[PDB]
RNA sequence: AGAGUGUAGCUUAAAAGCACCCAACUUACACUUAGGAGAUUCAAUUGACGCUCUGA
C-alpha cells in the first residue's frame, strides 16, 4: 500500500535501464570524455583482416572473450563481406599470356567503449603481443559505414 | 547497405555424397579425448599466466601513477590524458621466414 | 501520508548509478538460486513462513546421547587424498567414466553410510516422523550405534525394519532377530 | 603468445578441403594459408 | 491430506507432498527429498566419503546416476516411494537428469504422486 | 623541495617470427587437420582426382597428378628463408637481427664517478617541458640515428626511489616500427636484449623490478 | 636489520560455495549441455617456511 512501511517493495524498473530504443539505425555515438586528469575514449573500432577466414574468426573470438573478461563493454561485433584477389600470372617464357590463380580476403570487427589511457595502452599491447600468425590489426575510428 | 558473405553458395547442396563415412575405433577416440583433456589443462595454464601478467603490470602502472601524483601536482594532468598520436593505430602480424 | 520502513529496503544496497558496469544475471537458475537463498532470511515484513505453521522453531533442543568419537581430520583428509589418488591412477576407471558405464557397489556404500554419516540422517528422519516430539517431548539425540532388526516370516527372505519402513503385522507375528555391535562390559535395555 | 590463436578449426558447417600452402609475400615472408588445390608455394607480386 | 494448491503464476508449483530436488554444483551433485513444509528427509550427495571413494569425477553423468541409485535405495529404506520432480526444460532435456530419473524408476521409486481424494 | 628531476624509458621491439610450436600442440594441429579432413566435402581437387581417374578407366574401357608433382617441384626449387639468424651469429648482441622469436629491450652503459650502473636508458626532464616529450627528446639524443619508436601512452610505467637531495625514476615505453641504425659499431654499450638476458644483465633492485612490466612472452 | 602476517584468484566457508579453462550450439557474445584441473608451508593453542611494508 502507499501508506504502509512496505511501500514500493515491488519496484523493479529502477533497476533495468534498457529503454528498448531503435538500436539498428541510430547513430548516437558516445564521445571521448577527456578531463585531462580523467581521459576516457569513446567508441573506437578494431579491425582484423586476413586471407584466411578461420584465423580471423578465432582471433575475433579471442579478443571478444578477452575484453569480456576485463569488464570493458563490447558494443557490437560483425563482419564485412569478403574480397577476392587474382594473381594474374604472367607466363615465364612468353610473357604476353596472363594465366590466373585465386585468393581471398576476410574481415572481422569488434568495438570497445570504456578506455582509460593506461588501460588503453596496456590493452593494445596485450592484444599486440598475443597477435596470431598472419593477420593485421588496425585500431580505427567509429565513422565506418559499410 | 550491408553486403553479407556468410551465405554458403547454392552449389553446396548437390554433391553431398563424398565423405559421409566415419569409421573409427576405440583407441582413436580415447586418444582424442585424452588429447583434449591435456589441451584443456594447457590452455588453462596459459590463461592463468596471461592474467597474472596483466594484473602485475597493472599494479606496477598504478604504483607509478600514485608516486607521480604524490611527487608532482602538475604532471599527472598531462600524464593521464591520451595524446592524439595513436588515433590511427595499427600493427601488422608476425612472419615465418626472415628477409 | 507516508511511513518509513522498519529496516533496510531489499534492493537498496546496489547502486543505481553505473548500471552498465554492473554484472547482470546472465541466466535463470542464477536468479533462482539467489531468490531461494533470499526467501530463507528473517525479513521484517509479513511472509509466508510466519503464518503457515512452522511451530515457532528457533529454540535450542537438548541433546541426550553419546558424545561424538574424536577423529584427527588432518590424517583422515590426507588418507582420503591418498585413496582417491590411488583410484585416479587407474586408466580403466577413466575409460569407464568417459564411456558412460561405471556403477557403484551399493552394499559397500550402504555399510560405509552406516559407518560414517548415517546417524545424522537417521536423526533427521526420526525428527521428521515426530519421534523426538512424542517420545521425549522435544529432546533429541543421535543413534550412535548402528542397529539391525529383521523380522521372520517364511524360509529364505527377511523383512527388516530400517528407519521408516513398512511391515505388516502378519510379518510381525513373532519376535524379530535383533543384532548390533557391543563390547563385553556393557549392558543394554531394548524397548519397543 | 602467438600460439594462442593459431590452433583453429573451420567452424562453418558445409566447407571444402583446404591445404597448408606456404605464401611468400613482397619481402619473402611465409604464412601458413589454408588454401585448396594443394599448391606448395604462392608468389604474390 | 491436502496439498498446497495454488501459486499459479510462480515456479515451482507447491502442489506436492514430497519433491525431488537436485543441486548441481561445479564440484558436487546432491539430490534431496523434501516435504513441502521445508524439512528434508533423505539425501545422497557426493560430498559424503561413502559415495566419494567408490566413483571418479563426482561432477559427471555416472556420478549423478550413482546418486540416483543411492537415493532410491535410501528412500525405499525410508518408506517414501512417491515424489514429484519439477525441473526446468533444459535440465529435463539433459542426459544427466534423464539417467537419474531412470535410476530412480528402475530402483522402484515412482514419480508423479497420486491424486488427492476429494481434492 | 629538491627532487632531482629524472625520467627513464624502455625500448619495445616486435618479434619477426612466431615462436616454435610445442609437441602437444603438434598433436593437436594433427588431429585438428584430421577432423578438418573428416568434416570436409567436395573440393575441386577431390573430383579432379576421383572422377577424372573414373572417366580415365571409362574411356580406357572404350590433370591432377602432373600438377601436384609440379607443385612438389615448385616447393623444392624455392628453399625458404632459414629462421636461424641466431646460431650463425651467436655473438652479435648489439645487432637488431640477433633474436626474432621474442621481444627485446635496449640498455646503455655509462660508468659514473660515484655510481657504476648498467642502465636502461634514462631521461632528464626540464620543468618547462612535458615528461613524454623529454622521453622522446632523450631518445633523439641517446640513439644517434633515425628510428621511429611509436609511443604507447602518456602514462608512465614504473616508479622507483633513489635519494642521496631526493630523486625518482620515471619509466616510459615505445614500440619500434623499423630500426635504421647508423654507426652500428658504437662504444656506448647499447645492447638488444631479451627477457632472460634482461634478468641476466641486471645487478640491482632498480633493474630487477623492471621485468614485471616488460612482456615476458 | 625491524614489523605485520598465512586455505587454489576471492570468502566475519569449515576440506565448501563462487570464480577459471576445453569441446558442442551461436558471425561472435550470452544461455544451456558434456568434460577439466585445483589448495590448510612444516614442527609440538606454541616454535623455524613464504610474502608484504620499513630499512641500509
Amino acid at each position: 500500500y502507499k501508506t504502509k512501511p512496505t511501500h514500493g517493495i515491488g519496484k523493479y524498473k529502477h533497476l533495468i535501464k534498457a529503454e528498448e530504443p531503435k538500436k539498428k539505425k541510430g547513430k548516437v555515438e558516445v564521445r571521448a570524455i577527456n578531463l585531462g586528469t580523467d581521459y576516457e575514449y569513446g567508441v573506437l573500432n578494431i579491425h582484423l583482416t586476413a586471407y584466411d577466414m578461420t584465423l580471423a574468426e578465432s582471433y575475433a573470438q579471442y579478443v571478444h572473450n578477452l575484453c569480456n573478461s576485463l569488464s570493458i563493454k563490447v558494443e557490437e561485433s560483425y563482419a564485412m563481406p569478403t574480397k577476392t584477389i587474382e594473381v594474374l600470372q604472367l607466363q615465364d617464357q612468353g610473357s604476353k599470356m596472363l594465366l590466373d590463380s585465386v585468393l581471398t580476403t576476410h574481415e572481422r570487427v569488434v568495438q570497445i567503449s570504456g578506455l582509460s589511457a593506461t588501460f588503453a595502452e596496456i590493452f593494445l599491447e596485450i592484444i599486440q603481443s598475443s597477435l596470431p600468425e598472419g593477420v593485421r590489426l588496425s585500431v580505427k575510428e567509429h565513422t565506418e559505414e559499410d | 547497405i550491408p553486403i553479407e558473405d556468410f551465405i554458403t553458395p547454392l552449389k553446396f547442396l548437390d554433391k553431398a555424397r563424398e565423405r559421409p563415412q566415419v569409421e573409427l575405433t576405440f583407441e582413436e577416440t580415447e586418444r582424442r579425448a585424452l588429447l583434449l583433456k591435456k589441451w584443456s589443462l594447457y590452455k588453462q595454464q596459459e590463461r592463468k599466466m596471461e592474467r597474472d601478467t596483466i594484473r602485475a603490470m597493472l599494479e606496477a602502472q598504478q604504483e607509478a601513477l600514485e608516486e607521480l601524483q604524490l611527487e608532482s601536482p602538475k604532471l599527472h594532468a598531462e600524464a593521464i590524458k591520451r595524446d592524439p598520436n595513436l588515433f590511427p593505430f595499427e600493427k601488422e602480424g608476425p612472419h615465418y621466414t626472415p628477409p | 501520508r507516508r511511513t518509513p520502513p522498519l529496516g533496510p529496503m531489499p534492493n537498496s544496497d546496489i547502486d543505481l548509478s553505473n548500471l552498465e558496469r554492473l554484472e547482470k544475471y546472465r541466466s535463470f537458475d542464477r536468479y533462482r538460486r539467489r531468490a531461494e537463498q533470499e526467501a530463507q532470511a528473517p525479513h521484517w515484513w509479513r511472509t509466508y513462513r510466519e503464518y503457515f505453521g512452522e511451530k515457532t522453531d528457533p529454540k535450542e533442543k537438548i541433546d541426550i546421547g553419546l558424545p561424538p568419537p574424536k577423529v584427527s581430520r588432518t590424517q583422515q583428509l590426507l588418507e582420503r587424498k591418498q585413496a582417491i589418488q590411488e583410484l585416479r591412477a587407474n586408466v580403466e576407471e577413466e575409460r569407464a567414466a568417459r564411456l558412460r558405464t561405471a556403477s557403484v557397489p551399493l552394499d559397500a556404500v550402504r555399510a560405509e553410510w552406516e559407518r560414517t554419516c548415517g546417524p545424522y540422517h537417521k536423526q533427521r528422519l526420526a525428527e521428521y516422523y515426530g519421534l523426538y516430539r512424542d517420545l521425549f517431548h522435544g529432546a533429541t539425540f543421535v543413534p550412535r550405534v548402528p542397529l539391525h532388526v529383521a523380522y521372520a516370516v517364511g524360509e529364505d527372505d527377511l523383512m527388516p525394519v530400517y528407519c521408516g519402513n513398512e511391515v505388516t503385522p502378519t510379518e510381525a507375528a513373532q519376535a524379530p532377530e535383533v543384532t548390533y555391535e557391543a563390547e563385553e562390559g556393557s549392558l543394554w535395555t531394548l524397548l519397543l | 603468445d602467438s600460439s594462442r590463436a593459431s590452433l583453429t578449426r573451420v567452424h562453418r558447417q558445409a566447407y571444402a578441403r583446404l591445404y597448408p600452402v606456404l605464401l611468400v609475400k613482397q619481402d619473402g615472408s611465409t604464412i601458413h594459408i589454408r588454401y585448396r588445390e594443394p599448391r606448395r608455394m604462392l608468389a604474390m607480386p | 491430506a491436502r496439498k498446497e494448491r495454488g501459486w499459479r503464476t510462480v515456479f515451482p508449483s507447491r502442489e506436492f507432498w514430497h519433491r525431488l530436488r537436485v543441486i548441481r554444483t561445479q564440484h558436487h551433485v546432491e539430490a534431496l527429498v523434501e516435504h513441502q513444509n521445508g524439512k528434508v528427509v533423505v539425501s545422497a550427495s557426493t560430498r559424503e566419503w561413502a559415495i566419494k571413494k567408490h566413483l571418479y569425477s563426482t561432477r559427471n553423468v555416472v556420478a549423478c546416476e550413482s546418486i540416483g541409485r543411492v537415493l532410491a535405495q535410501r528412500c525405499l529404506e525410508a518408506g517414501i516411494n512417491f515424489m514429484v520432480y519439477q525441473p526446468t526444460p533444459w535440465e529435463a532435456a539433459s542426459d544427466s537428469m534423464k539417467r537419474l530419473q531412470s535410476a530412480m524408476t528402475e530402483g522402484g521409486v515412482v514419480l508423479r504422486e497420486p491424486q488427492r481424494i476429494y481434492e | 623541495s629538491p627532487w632531482r628531476l629524472l625520467g627513464a624509458l624502455c625500448l619495445q621491439r616486435p618479434p619477426v617470427v612466431s615462436k616454435p610450436l610445442t609437441p602437444l600442440q603438434e598433436e593437436m594441429a594433427s588431429l585438428l587437420q584430421q577432423i578438418e579432413i573428416e568434416r570436409s566435402l567436395y573440393s575441386d581437387h577431390e573430383l579432379r582426382a576421383l572422377d577424372e581417374n573414373q572417366r580415365l578407366a571409362k574411356k580406357k574401357a572404350d590433370l591432377a597428378q602432373d600438377l601436384e608433382d609440379m607443385w612438389e617441384q615448385k616447393f623444392l626449387q624455392f628453399k625458404l628463408g632459414a629462421r636461424i639468424t641466431e646460431a650463425d651469429e651467436k655473438n652479435d648482441r648489439t645487432s637488431l637481427n640477433r633474436k626474432l622469436d621474442r621481444n627485446l629491450v635496449l640498455l646503455v652503459r655509462e660508468k659514473f664517478g660515484d655510481q657504476d650502473v648498467w642502465i636502461l636508458p634514462q631521461a632528464e626532464w626540464q620543468p618547462g617541458e612535458t615528461l613524454r616529450g623529454t622521453a622522446e627528446r632523450t631518445l633523439a639524443t641517446l640513439s644517434e640515428n633515425n628510428m621511429e619508436a611509436k609511443f604507447l601512452g602518456n602514462a608512465p610505467c614504473g616508479h622507483y626511489t633513489f635519494k642521496f637531495l631526493g630523486a625518482k625514476v620515471f619509466f616510459f615505453k615505445a614500440l619500434l616500427l623499423t630500426g635504421d641504425f647508423s654507426q652500428a659499431g658504437n662504444k656506448g654499450h647499447h645492447v638488444w636484449v631479451t627477457k632472460d638476458e634482461l634478468g641476466d644483465y641486471l645487478k640491482p633492485k632498480y633493474l630487477a623490478q623492471v621485468r614485471r612490466f616488460v612482456s615476458d612472452l
